[PDB]
Formats: C-alpha cells, structure tokens, sequence
C-alpha cells in the first residue's frame, strides 16, 4: 500500500514508523450499555 | 440560545432594525483572518470591536455596550467557568467552530520536531495532561 484513507488512531506506538498528517477529527473513548 | 451560529441570518444579514451589532472580535489577530477571509459582510460591518483583550469585552458585555463575543474556544470556556454567577455561552458541544488546535511553532525543518513532537503524543498517551487540566483548568459553575 502506499497511503492509509481510515479511521486511524494517532499514537506513540506508530509515529516512530510513520509519518501522520494533521487530524480531520477528533474523538476519545467511550463504552456501550444497553438501554 | 438566541443565534445558531455563523450562519443566522441576523449575523449573515446586518440589517434588522434591531440589528446585534459589535461581536468583540479582537482586531489583527486570528479569527479575524478567518471572518475577513470567508464571509466580508460581518468584517465590513464589524466595526464596533473591542479595543483591548477579553477582559475589557466581557466587562462591556456586562455594562451592555455589546450584546455578542465572538473569540477563541478555550479562553471563552475558561472565562466563562470562572465568574460570580455564570454567563453563558451558546451551546458548548456545537459552539466549536472551525475546530483546530494550539500548538509550538519551530523554523521550517528542524530536528526538534521529531523529538518534541513523540514526547507530546507520549504525553497525551500516559494521562499526564489530564491532571494538568484538573489543576490549571477548572471552575465552580
Ligand atoms: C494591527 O496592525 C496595526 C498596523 O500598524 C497595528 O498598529 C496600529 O495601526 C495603526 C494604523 O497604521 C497605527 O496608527 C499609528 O498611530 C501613531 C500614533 O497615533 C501615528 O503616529 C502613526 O502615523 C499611525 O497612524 C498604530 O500603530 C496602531 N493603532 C493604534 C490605534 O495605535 C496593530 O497593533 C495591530 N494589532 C491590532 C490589535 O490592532
């Protein structure tokens, strides 16, 4: 492959191999209960 | 909530005879660019700004010389968590417009951007900002 176009989450672990671009969104972490 | 935004008709059309005039708008910083740069009405309108910081335009807001701020999101956010009473600001989830982010500015191509910038994403990664938040950042309303 030669570019990733996906919902790729920016971390430490994958800047030390890849070179990311600036965010188009932000989002954080939230968890699913049934109501 | 009085307005919807930037896209209000009484924002997009200064017209009405009860016309909400002087969002503050600091002048020659950056928002101003990005008015002057989309939409030319307001910034042709917007004449009756505010000549020093957030500090004096809330006051004037308070007295009732202006009706409306317009400025950046976290210092608007901050200001508004810390004061008597509480004034408000329009409808926070949705009061994010043209979302960006701050950041340090270096020379064009530097070595440091490779270091400080994995120290930053670390920094984001362990929870370090978060109480930095809870310290420096909060208010009782
Ligand atoms: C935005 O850019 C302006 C551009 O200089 C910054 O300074 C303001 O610009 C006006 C218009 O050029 C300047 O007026 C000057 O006033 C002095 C003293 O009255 C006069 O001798 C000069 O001939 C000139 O007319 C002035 O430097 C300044 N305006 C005022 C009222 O002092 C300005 O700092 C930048 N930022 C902001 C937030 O305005």
């Amino acid at each position: 492959a030669d570019m990733i176009v996906a919902p790729l989450t920016i971390n430490n672990e994958r800047a030390q191999y890849i070179e990311f671009s600036k965010p188009f969104k932000y989002q954080g972490l939230t968890i699913l209960v049934k109501k | 909530d009085t307005v919807s935004g930037l896209s209000d008709k009484k924002f997009q059309r200064p017209q009405d005879q009860y016309p909400p005039f002087r969002f503050g708008t600091v002048p020659n910083g950056s928002t101003e660019r990005n008015i002057r740069s989309n939409y030319r009405d307001m910034h042709t309108h917007m004449v009756k700004f505010n000549q020093r910081s957030v500090e004096d335009a809330l006051t004037s807001l308070k007295m009732g010389k202006l009706d409306a701020f317009i400025y950046d999101a976290a210092v608007l956010n901050y200001m508004a968590g810390k004061d008597e009473g509480c004034k408000l600001v329009t409808i926070g989830s949705g009061k994010v417009f043209a979302t960006t982010g701050y950041g340090i500015a270096m020379q064009k191509d530097s070595h440091w951007k490779r270091a400080i910038d994995l120290a930053l994403l670390q920094f984001l990664g362990d929870g370090e900002t978060q109480k930095l938040e809870t310290v420096w950042l909060s208010g009782i309303c």
